[PDB]
């Protein structure tokens, strides 16, 4: 039981340094790089009393990579794994793929091979990135293609930060997202998505943080990515492996876009006053405003939802809780999969960072679910793409890299096929 | 006063690389007015089939342009298409062969032959020019020293190039050596899709000036022969190193004129010709006094079925354009 | 690691270029001699991106000062930070042009470009991997308009793939410091429109208007105006000089702000702009900076943004701040003023922030704006160009150097072309 990870772009390593500090404190790993089976799935054992993670941080721009080299978590990671480039992507799907991508992928390709050859319990891969920029679109789409032809059978769990309806950090992100999704449709087994304004709304109404930063956004995101793999680390009364997320959530080989939401998210003062049990969190995770994406689940239908609890939680109340969710008529499950419930448990509870914004909780849950609620989101991203594509705006840079207007139409009609597939499958 | 752009399509036989793979023959013709591709007709003026020889295309498309350019007006003939569409074989062909020769020797052979039929008083002063584009630098072929030129405006703001080669020709055989000298120094790269891959726009200009001694009426004709390159897919063609660097440059022009001719479709206000220098030399073609005739090329193979559709919608958009003759 | 080579042209370009090295020397903790006396370790982390290391822990700027007259170098060399520059880089001529574009481009420029192209070739070979170039000049006069526009074409021939940034100050109708200004502006923009990929349209008129309304300077000199424009040049190159939560290199802002090849004339701005006598009576959090950035009387250009529509906007930030207040404020400025923003783009704002702010301020930002309201400054100089050109006035000096009359008309054809582009997208 092992799993390799990879981080791409500004979005990748920014949460990667924030997630791996949460991973190390659970297994008693000090930041200096040392303190039986729980840590073997992420951390190795190098000779005697020394470990290293089974992951790599790759990014073309060197400002974030060298910050880890000069940061506090220097001795924990490998100096050679901190891969860095020499020329930035600059919100260009093509620049991180063809010109600058080709002269850096070859150190990246052979490193994953030797990193997997020394391993023996390799379950799969999971990549953290963001299609809202340049590095996470082109280079991420390139590396997944080159290892898919090599491995293929192993799973791929994508984690992208998509843009909101109205809030946006960039301006060319429809071109960046529409191009990279053309490659993601065929080779990605599953891809969990998170919206940038939704996670702000999580800490606004519940955690009452009126002025957070991206560091705080990565902490609760680290709870999500650590909870899905928490069953593999510690013992659980109902174990779930990494391949459970592929068969139980992907109804069709093209529809591989689940959602993500997490609860409870309570402050320190509110944690002592607010009761924590399975009933309130189960009603809260299916709450629409508590989701990490600005898409109304009432408009669509849940294809299948994968529950996974943590902490001391008996399997009686989790079954009685979802039985009450089935009786709720406000939600609506699709007739193609009525028994779309998959529940899991892990005895080890949710951890807590020293000085972090999240408070200690005796139990939590990470709810992943597929639905046709994002069908309007792809239609929204496609609609705004038609406005700039009609004027041929921001096109001279992409063709200035080496591409042409041909595949721009291929990405448009691919979304046109993807849109009607959500409409016909949801009947 | 106002004339539409003559749009014509040509499908070719499958090459050796395509029949070995086993591609399906998707080309379906419905007369000469349109062609059917996957139950989607595309109306044009004349569609040439794979059995169409070199001489048949020249008699149909570029025959009337010889009469219009010599009457006093201007004329422009240039092609468009993706890789392996057959633009050089359509336009240039085998210069030394009688049958396999393209539009360039067939045009200039008709000029000197037509001049022999006319009276002796019409004094003709023909002068040729040839140049390529290579990393956004207009490199001359008849002279190896100069690798870049600058475009200037004339009195009525019609753009034209300065400093280029200007050979005052008198015999038709002399032009055959000039174009032969052009292809001898023409750079060609080897790729998986095409062996003699034309990685540059081959502009061959002939400023045909004429003047009568009896009536004293001077007339000129701007005769553009420009062969476009193919939009190479890196996954299909495998561009790397210097091939991808040159593939970037040709992608500017086909995307640039795509912005211009699409802007001319709905009738935009400014029509930005200036976005690329390759579109600047074609200013007189798309909106000047030139009788333009685009000749698109599409392959009948299903491996590039999406590229043929992009060229077909490119063709029907060109029919909605009109020149201000 | 994306080294940038500085280059200067004209009198003003040497002055604001000199002020550019001065203001960034303070935040990096660089002495006037060249040694380091700062406090933070991150200053040396990306000191190589503009400076060159040397013996004794000394750092030499990678600057090349070019001016056709020798007196400009004497003032820069005798400045507070004049000795830090390399003496070999002080290349210059003897006989000035005297506000003549034909002199600095054809006759007086041809003899000096051979002496500067080999110098920048040496600097380009010294760095590990160059990103691009940034130039400072002025459309007025002959030196900055002639020498700068010439080598921009030569650098494009030698470095066609690298980024070519330019900080070009343009004339204004009310503040006219040269009789032959519209000819130089009309001849210069023919080169800036085709060669460089980025351009910052700075105005001297707004640089005086900005100092009265918020700074309240009673006796402003050129040095005070240089402080505003020098800070703008530091904001655009902050994320590669110091780490940040969201990096934005010179290319990362160029791809977002340049939607078309010819449309690259930006419009700069800076904040917080507040007088010393009213610093205590103002806050410093993010929402007051946002409304000040998009204010009409904040930018250093004389254009009325209310008379047009913004194509795209980029607001680089500096210093530790919250991301929710940053992101939410950019939503309402484009939503409440949707009429003043183009509907054919879903989002006209590019966001980016850094953690290491300037010294003496805790939160700050620099504005970069491409808008259709820029054309009003281009047609008025075109009218001054066409008004003087129609009678062939002030052309006999330019033909003496061998310049052709049609080249003024070719520039005139370029002049009405770029203004028509912004009218298309309005
Ligand atoms: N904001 C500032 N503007 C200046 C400064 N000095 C000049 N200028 C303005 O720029 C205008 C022209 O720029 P220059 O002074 O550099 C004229 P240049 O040196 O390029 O040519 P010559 O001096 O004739 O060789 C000038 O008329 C001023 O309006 C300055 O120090 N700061
Ligand atoms: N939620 C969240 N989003 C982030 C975070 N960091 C970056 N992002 C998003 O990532 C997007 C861009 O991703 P990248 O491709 O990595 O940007 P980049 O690496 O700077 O690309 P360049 O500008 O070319 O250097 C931005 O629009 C952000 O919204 C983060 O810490 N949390
Ligand atoms: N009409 C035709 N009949 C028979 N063979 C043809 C025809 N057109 C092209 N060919 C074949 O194609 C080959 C030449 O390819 P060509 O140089 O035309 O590619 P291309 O279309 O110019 O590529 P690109 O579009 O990338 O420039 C010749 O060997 C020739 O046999």
């Amino acid at each position: 039981r092992e799993c390799i990870s990879v981080h791409v772009g500004q979005a990748g390593v920014q949460m990667g340094n924030a997630c791996w500090e949460l991973y190390c404190l659970e297994h008693g790993i000090q930041p200096d790089g040392q303190m039986d089976d729980s840590f073997t799935t992420f951390f190795c054992e190098t000779g005697a009393g020394k470990h290293v993670p089974r992951a790599v941080f790759v990014d073309l721009e060197p400002t974030v990579i060298d910050e880890i080299r000069n940061g506090p978590y220097r001795q924990l990671f490998h100096p050679e794994q901190l891969i860095t480039g020499k020329e930035d992507a600059a919100n260009n799907y093509a620049r991180g793929h063809y010109t600058i991508g080709k002269e850096i992928i070859d150190p990246v390709l052979d490193r994953i091979r030797k990193l997997s050859d020394q391993c023996t319990g390799l379950q799969g891969f999971l990549v953290f990135h963001s299609f809202g920029g340049g590095t996470g679109s082109g280079f991420t789409s390139l590396l997944m293609e080159r290892l898919s032809v090599d491995y293929g059978k192993k799973s791929k769990l994508e984690f992208s930060i998509y843009p909101a309806p109205q809030v946006s950090t960039a301006v060319v992100e429809p071109y960046n997202s529409i191009l990279t999704t053309h490659t993601t449709l065929e080779h990605s087994d599953c891809a969990f998505m998170v919206d940038n304004e939704a996670i702000y709304d999580i800490c606004r109404r519940n955690l009452d943080i009126e002025r957070p930063t991206y560091t705080n956004l990565n902490r609760l995101i680290s709870q999500i990515v650590s909870s899905i793999t928490a069953s593999l680390r510690f013992d659980g009364a109902l174990n779930v492996d990494l391949t459970e997320f592929q068969t139980n959530l992907v109804p069709y080989p093209r529809i591989h876009f689940p959602l993500a939401t997490y609860a409870p998210v309570i402050s320190a003062e509110k944690a002592y006053h607010e009761q924590l049990s399975v009933a309130e969190i189960t009603n809260a995770c299916f709450e629409p405003a508590n989701q990490m994406v600005k898409c109304d689940p009432r408009h669509g239908k849940y294809m299948a939802c994968c529950l996974l609890y943590r902490g001391d939680v008996v399997p009686k109340d989790v079954n009685a809780a979802i039985a009450a969710i089935k009786t709720k008529r406000s939600i609506q499950f699709v007739d193609w999969c009525p028994t779309g419930f998959k529940v899991g448990i892990n005895y080890q509870p949710p951890t807590v960072v020293p000085g972090g914004d999240l408070a200690k909780v005796q139990r939590a849950v990470c709810m992943l679910s597929n639905t046709t609620a994002i069908a309007e989101a792809w239609a929204r991203l496609d609609h705004k793409f038609d406005l700039m594509y009609a004027k041929r705006a921001f096109v001279h840079w992409y063709v200035g890299e080496g591409m042409e207007e041909g595949e721009f139409s291929e990405a448009r009609e691919d979304m046109a096929a993807l849109e009607k597939d959500y409409e016909e499958v949801g009947i | 006063a106002e004339c539409n752009i003559k749009v014509m399509c040509r499908f070719r036989p499958l090459n050796e690389s395509e029949v070995n793979r086993g591609d399906k023959y998707i080309a379906k013709f419905q007369g000469e007015d349109t062609v059917v591709i996957a139950s989607k007709p595309y109306a044009f003026d004349r569609v040439f089939q794979s059995s169409t020889s070199q001489e048949q295309v020249y008699n149909d498309c570029a025959k009337k342009i010889v009469k219009d350019v010599l009457e006093g007006y201007n004329g422009t003939i240039f092609a468009y298409g993706q890789t392996s569409s057959g633009k050089t074989h359509t336009m240039e062909g085998k210069l030394h062969d009688p049958e396999g020769m393209g539009i360039i020797p067939r045009i200039v052979q008709d000029i000197f032959n037509y001049i022999y039929s006319m009276d002796e008083n019409l004094e003709f002063h023909i002068k040729v020019s040839y140049f390529e584009i290579y990393l956004d630098k207009i490199r001359d072929l008849l002279d190896v020293s100069k690798t870049n030129l600058s475009v200037h405006e004339d009195k009525n703001r019609v753009p034209y190039v300065k400093g280029c080669t200007e050979r005052f020709v008198c015999s038709p055989d002399e032009v055959m050596d000039t174009i032969d000298e052009g292809k001898s120094n023409r750079h060609v790269a080897v790729t998986n899709m095409n062996e003699h891959s034309s990685r540059s726009h081959s502009i061959f200009l002939i400023n045909v000036k004429q003047e009568n001694t009896q009536t004293e009426q001077k007339l000129s004709g701007k005769l553009y022969l420009v062969d476009l390159a193919g939009s190479a897919k890196v996954s299909k063609t495998g561009a790397e190193g210097a091939v991808l660097d040159e593939a970037k440059n040709i992608n500017k022009s086909l995307s640039a004129l795509g912005n211009v001719i699409s802007a001319l479709a709905e009738g935009s206000t400014y029509v930005p010709y200036r976005d690329s220098k390759m579109t600047r030399i074609l200013q007189d073609s798309l909106g000047g006094n030139c009788r333009t005739t685009i000749v698109i090329c599409c392959s009948p193979s299903s491996y590039n079925e999406s590229e043929t559709k992009s060229t077909l919608l490119f063709g029907q958009r060109a029919k909605t354009i009109k020149n201000t003759v | 690691m994306r080294e940038i080579v500085h280059i200067q042209a004209g009198q003003c370009g040497n002055q604001i270029g000199a002020k550019f090295w001065e203001v960034i020397s303070d935040e990096h903790g660089i002495d006037p001699t060249g040694s380091y006396h700062g406090d933070s370790d991150l200053q040396l982390e990306r000191i190589n991106v503009y400076y060159n290391e040397a013996a004794g822990n000394k750092y030499v700027p990678r600057a090349i000062l070019v001016d056709l007259e020798p007196g400009t170098m004497d003032s820069v060399r005798s400045g507070p930070f004049g000795q830090i520059f390399r003496p070999d880089n002080f290349v210059f001529g003897q006989s000035g042009a005297g506000n003549n574009w034909a002199k600095g481009h054809y006759t007086e420029g041809a003899e000096l470009v051979d002496s500067v192209l080999d110098v920048v070739r040496k600097e380009s070979e010294s760095c590990d991997c160059l990103q691009g170039f940034q130039l400072t000049h002025s459309l007025g006069g002959g030196t900055g308009s002639g020498m700068g526009t010439l080598l921009i074409s030569k650098i494009r021939e030698e470095y066609p793939d690298r980024i070519m940034n330019t900080f070009s100050v343009m004339p204004s109708p009310k503040v006219s410091d040269t009789v032959v200004e519209p000819y130089n502006a009309t001849l210069s923009v023919h080169q800036l429109v085709e060669n460089t990929d980025e351009t910052y349209s700075i105005d001297n008129e707004a640089l005086y208007d900005i100092c009265f309304r918020t700074l309240k300077l009673t006796t402003p000199t050129y040095g005070d105006l240089n402080h505003l424009v020098s800070a703008t040049m530091s904001g655009v190159t902050t994320c590669l000089r110091f780490p940040g939560q969201l990096n934005a290199d010179l290319r990362k802002l160029a791809v977002n702000m340049v939607p078309f090849p010819r449309l690259h004339f930006f419009m700069p701005g800076f904040a917080p702009l507040t007088s010393r006598g009213s610093q205590q009576y103002r806050a410093l959090t993010v929402p007051e900076l946002t409304q000040q950035m998009f204010d009409s009387k904040n930018m250093m250009a004389a254009c009325d943004p209310r008379h047009g529509r913004y194509l795209t906007v980029a607001a680089i930030f500096r210093g530790r701040m919250s991301m929710k207040e940053v992101d939410e404020q950019m939503l309402n400025v484009q939503n409440k003023n949707s009429s003043y923003f183009v509907e054919w783009i879903p989002n006209n704002v590019k966001t980016a922030v850094c953690d290491i702010p300037p010294r003496g301020l805790k939160m700050s930002a620099t504005f970069i704006g491409n808008s259709t309201a820029i054309q009003e400054l281009f047609k008025r100089i075109s009218e001054q160009f066409t008004a003087m050109f129609r009678r062939k006035a002030f052309l006999h000096w330019y033909t003496g150097e061998g310049m052709d009359e049609m080249e003024f008309t070719e520039a005139e054809s370029n002049m009405n072309d770029l203004v028509s582009e912004y009218q298309q997208y309005q």
